[PDB]
């Protein structure tokens, strides 16, 4: 369910970047390989993206460190399968 | 313009309506009263408000 | 007719010329939807040249901002009729009044917002009784121009369609009179020299030699525009005195 | 003059007429203008400018 | 115990109108079944009025015939306020045929004895000539509400807009009925408009019976 | 051609999808808000009377 | 064809405590929900079977605006506090009831005695406050089955608004709603609380039951 989008400007100070963190994890959530973190109602991928910032489970720091974690999975799997 | 000639049309009040000083348990016996039609929508009246 | 009205409908109905004011009075010989005859009374009338006067109407066609002008008969058979009397009640008149838009049974109170600002909230007992249902007219076209590779066709035979719109043509390739038409459909059949190939002057002596023609065609046809639908009611067909006629013209 | 001609029909002076509801059947407060008005049909339609 | 009540009075005041009396109500169902049975009445009740003419020499409905002052269009306008009764189909096809000077009523449709035509006087054109004649095949069906021309859509079979709605004017009045002995028992008067083709007890029964349906949609019967 | 399934493939391709609203003379910024779509049989875009 | 609706089905309650209840239906033909929901609306608004609190004498009191010491609220307010007592009775018509208290603290409703056929839905329900040990209450309370809504002036004694119908609150909200090739229709709405004598769906129940025996020498 969406209405407004007011507590996760309230969890994300900016009200600028909740576009950009939003972007970004509708975009995991869409093209995307990943699956959601929420339970969805039949949304699009913007909501559930505004409603996993809305939980407070998805900020910037989140996306840079499961980012930084697929990107070290990503020797794991490549230098196993080779050597 | 049409809503706020609807609210100043209910919240006001005229010396003599129907149910003119009767007491209530709260609005929804209130409203329970003006859809009846035993009271006017403008009338004095002591209710319980929260 | 308006209920209230200051009077001047008249004289704005009679000096704008959209209805047919008799020229000498007299009586009814024949009102038909189309003309009306008149037997002409006496001390209006000349000696010579018997006279009688007839009046064609000018029945549904367009107007210039394509809405349907139309006169109709407002008098009965064998009827008196003075000198300077209306015969005829063009659009927007009625018995010679004048008679824009119709009169409604109105009410001034707030109906649960759906007249805000300025709307206008009306009931279904207006469009069921097809009171403001009015009639407009389009003038679609389609020329011929002569062109390169061979002027063009506006034959029924019409490629990469079949007979989904060629049910509504006739022999020659236009609409009938009357067809249903709505939107996507085709009314004139029209189709154009295509290929486009700009052969060589060496292959342009080729085929002048050995003699083998392109015969490739598109369809160019006149189609309906987009969401309009209605009624094929009038067909011109004008055509150049050195060109030849097909059969529906 | 228009009073008078109201006179002559049986409609009341006021000019105003108490109307119901058709949704809740129940007679509006303070009885409200009836007539008939002239109304016209411009030719800006919306299947035109849509 | 509620009280229920009885179909107990049809005033036929007219052939067009008439009057029911619904008697004994309890105080306050009065309004309710009355603005209840008002919108039934005026939403959902079959009507049998025309859809489809089919003038013989006439191609399409803006055009003109030589022979008669109106024009087709206004020929459609007069069948579609025409009145007419079925019994034992849905669809049906009348003919009118006549010829010489003389306004055409209803009447000179083919009767078709089934079909009823309940206002004779109801003239549809006015034929101008002596040699002169119109021929049309009138195609009635029942239906329900309102259905133009545009929801439900050869090149001669002109459509007019269908209007199957057998009622005009609903005007139901509550008074108080002194009887039994006992007073504050509410009088629904229905005084109902119909075009001529529907009885009023019928009409009434009819609303009902859509109530009780609609009712029926969560409580058992 | 319009047929019967398109019309459920629109109501799920809506469904969370916003437009903007833009009236002729924009002002000031509120001359354009986005809204949520809510389907009409008509041709008419109703708009929110207190907007 | 022309006898053939699209009879709706309720679809869900989306409730809140078991007084209150949020019941729709849909689809409905267009112009059903507004007749449905009024019909409904002034049924259970006007005419519903229920036992009330209808007049209460008290020991000491000859006049509503008066006053009696240990109370800190007033009789009026007390009389406020006596039209919300929901009551269900068994097949005694009308009964008279009395309560007696000396103590400090509030009065709820299980201070009432049990005697006769009368069940109470909330003994939780705080009719006064006391303050003073000597303090003793002493009231007669008579309810009375009826049919709705009769106040105290269509009515030492005091006249108590009866309000017997077990609704409080119902409204519909007839919003648009479709069906495939089907242009436009209903989704009635209603939203209603009870006082606690009865469940909601059952009350629509009865609302139902109601007016279709008010139609059954018509079918």
């Amino acid at each position: 369910a969406r209405v407004t989008v007011q507590d996760a400007v309230e969890k994300i100070g900016n009200r600028f970047d909740l576009v950009l963190v939003a972007a970004r994890r509708a975009r995991q959530m869409q093209v995307g390989g990943k699956d959601p973190l929420v339970p969805e109602e039949n949304d699009k991928t913007t909501v559930i993206a505004l409603r996993e910032i809305e939980e407070g489970l998805i900020n910037n720091q989140i996306l840079d460190v499961r980012e930084r974690q697929e990107q070290q999975e990503q020797e794991a799997a490549e230098l196993q399968a080779v050597t | 313009q049409d809503v706020v000639l609807g609210l100043y049309y209910m919240t006001r009040d005229c010396v003599n309506a129907k149910g003119e000083g009767m007491v209530l348990t709260g609005p929804k016996e209130a409203e329970r009263l003006y859809r009846s039609g035993l009271a006017s929508l403008h009338a004095r009246v002591k209710v319980r408000i929260t | 007719k308006p209920l209230v009205g200051t009077g001047m409908e008249r004289a704005v109905a009679v000096d704008s010329g959209v209805t047919a004011v008799a020229k000498r009075g007299g009586v009814v010989q024949y009102v038909d939807a189309s003309r009306i005859v008149i037997k002409v009374n006496e001390d209006e009338m000349y000696p010579g040249e018997a006279g009688i006067d007839i009046y064609n109407l000018t029945k549904y066609t367009r107007s210039n901002q394509n809405t349907c002008i139309n006169q109709m008969p407002c008098v009965s058979l064998g009827e008196p009729v003075e000198r300077g009397d209306v015969l005829a009640d063009g659009p927007s008149t009625d018995l010679g009044e004048l008679a824009l838009g119709q009169n409604m049974r109105v009410a001034f109170m707030p109906w649960n917002g759906y007249n805000f600002e300025d709307s206008i909230l009306v009931s279904e007992r207006v469009v069921q009784e097809d009171r403001f249902t009015t009639i407009h007219i389009q003038e679609l076209a389609c020329v011929s121009r002569d062109t390169k590779l061979g002027p063009e066709e506006i034959t029924a035979d019409i490629p990469n369609v079949g007979e989904a719109a060629l049910s509504k043509l006739d022999e020659s390739g236009i609409v009938y009179i009357g067809a249903e038409v709505t939107g996507g459909d085709i009314l004139v059949g029209k189709v154009t020299p295509k290929g486009e190939t700009q052969l060589t002057p060496e292959e342009k002596l080729l085929r002048a030699i050995f003699g083998e023609k392109a015969s490739d065609v598109k369809d160019s046809s006149l189609r309906v525009p987009n969401g309009v639908s209605g009624t094929v009611i009038d067909v011109q067909v004008f055509t150049r005195d050195g060109v030849e006629k097909d059969k529906r013209a | 003059e228009i009073k008078e001609l109201l006179k002559l029909g049986d409609l009341p002076t006021s000019g105003q007429i108490r109307l119901y509801d058709g949704r809740t059947g129940e007679q509006f407060e303070r009885p409200v203008t009836v007539g008939y008005m002239y109304m016209l049909k411009l030719n800006h339609l919306v299947d035109d400018k849509m | 115990e509620f009280l229920k009540p009885r179909l107990v009075d049809i005033e036929q005041v007219s052939s067009t109108h008439a009057k029911v009396t619904l008697e004994p109500l309890e105080r306050g169902f009065g309004h309710t079944l009355g603005n209840a049975l008002r919108r039934i009445l005026l939403s959902s009740m079959p009507g049998c009025a025309v859809t489809e003419v089919e003038i013989d020499g006439v191609l399409h409905e803006y055009s003109t015939k030589e022979g008669v002052q109106e024009d087709i269009l206004e020929i459609l306008l007069n069948l579609k306020g025409l009145a007419v009764r079925v019994q034992g189909k849905d669809e049906v096809i009348l003919t009118l045929n006549k010829s010489g000077i003389g306004p055409v009523t209803a009447a000179d449709i083919t009767h078709d004895g089934d079909v009823e035509i309940v206002k004779p006087q109801h003239v549809i054109c006015h034929l101008t000539d002596e040699n002169a004649s119109i021929s049309m095949r009138i195609k009635v069906q029942r239906g329900r509400g309102y259905v133009p021309a545009s929801t439900r859509i050869p090149i001669g079979r002109l459509l007019v807009d269908a209007c199957y709605s057998p009622v005009e004017r609903i005007a139901y009045n509550v008074e108080a009925a002194r009887v039994e002995q006992r007073t504050d028992l509410d009088k629904l008067v229905i005084e109902m408009e119909t075009n001529g083709t529907i009885d009023p007890e019928e009409a009434i029964r009819r609303a009902a019976t859509i109530l009780a349906e609609q009712l029926e949609a969560f409580v058992d019967l | 051609r319009e047929e019967a399934v398109v019309w459920d493939i629109l109501d799920e391709v809506i469904r969370e999808h916003p437009v903007l609203l833009n009236r002729a003379p924009t002002l000031h910024r509120l001359g354009i808000q986005a809204f949520e779509p809510v389907l009409i049989e008509g041709k008419a875009i109703q708009l929110h009377p207190l907007v």
